[PDB]
């Protein structure tokens, strides 16, 4: 069985690379951060515009929800944190501590914490309610392109241009295990697995790898797909067949099925770099976005 | 920002 996602909407209104797309936990609504330093909101069904957040004094590289869809946290090039309530608008809080571009950013599943990675080569946790920083961890040995906290929020994973993910104790901050496999490519991207069993990396050497951390093995490898130079989101797609999504340096969006890694579809219609997907929590619809000479958002629907 | 950042 594959799936059939075709193109049903094309969002404009970023004036520069769309950097992240996610879907609100409740599926209501997608929320864009870009280099034109704006978050923006849209329906996540017809794609409709609903608003424009505003504060950040850089570029955004990154944006995720709070478990509730209340909150949005997004990293910037102006070295902050900005913790947003949706619906007033309103920067809550602006979190400091990094000494460079920050890159990545993910609240807990009990949205209390924002884990954050940086080009100073550390992680960051902070407290949403205060906005201050509770741990510095020394990391990696280059900029930090990903942080992810697992099901029950006791564990972080990390990955670097290093070449390493690294998974820490959220209360203690110590280094559980360090995984690499048998070359040194930078680490593009990591997020744990739904069923918090696995993590999926991203190289750039064009390879998806799904671990058991626990174990420290590479279970699966997925190839067929471009990516060399971006840091390129990767998804686990769970609403109807069980896929892995990634974008690519040649302008698809790619679809495997997570059992077999065989390619199930490749979606053409970006004009530039496919930086970004998400997957609608409860419908099979996938979100889109591309690097400066696209600077559009696309929403793909299946039947399975 | 992501948009342009390589290793
Ligand atoms: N993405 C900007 C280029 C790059 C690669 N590795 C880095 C470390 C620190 C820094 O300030 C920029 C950078």
């Amino acid at each position: 069985v594959k799936p059939n996602y075709a193109l049903k909407f094309t969002l404009a209104g970023h004036t520069k690379a769309v950097s992240s797309v996610k879907f609100s936990p409740n599926g209501e609504w997608l929320a864009s951060s870009s280099a034109d330093k704006l978050i923006k909101i849209w329906g996540a069904y017809d794609g409709k515009f609903e608003k424009t957040i505003s504060g950040h004094k850089l570029g955004i590289s990154d944006v995720a929800w709070s478990s509730d869809s209340n909150l949005l946290v997004s990293a910037s090039d102006d070295k902050t944190l900005k913790i947003w309530d949706v619906s007033s608008g309103k920067c809550l809080k602006t979190l400091k501590g990094h000494s460079n571009y920050v890159f990545c950013c993910n609240f807990n599943p009990q949205s209390n914490l924002i884990v954050s990675g940086s080009f100073d080569e550390s992680v960051r946790i902070w407290d949403v309610k205060t906005g201050k920083c509770l741990k510095t961890l020394p990391a990696h040995s280059d900029p930090v392109s990903a942080v992810h906290f697992n099901r029950d929020g006791s564990l972080i994973v990390s990955s670097s241009y290093d070449g390493l993910c690294r998974i820490w104790d959220t209360a203690s901050g110590q280094c559980l295990k360090t995984l690499i496999d048998d070359d040194n490519p930078p680490v593009s991207f990591v997020k744990f697995s739904p069923n918090g069993k696995y993590i999926l990396a991203a190289t750039l050497d064009n390879t998806l790898k799904l671990w058991d951390y626990s174990k420290g093995k590479c279970l699966k490898t997925y190839t067929g797909h471009k990516n060399e130079k971006y840091c390129i989101f990767a998804n686990f797609s769970v609403t109807g067949g069980k896929w892995i999504v990634s974008g690519s340096e040649d302008n698809l969006v790619y679809i495997w099925n997570l059992q077999t890694k065989e390619i199930v579809q490749k979606l053409q219609g970006h004009t530039d770099v496919v930086i970004s997907t998400a997957c609608h929590p409860t419908e099979n619809i996938i979100a889109s976005a591309a690097l400066e000479n696209d600077k559009t958002i696309k929403l793909w629907k299946s039947d399975c | 920002a992501r948009t342009k950042e390589t290793a």
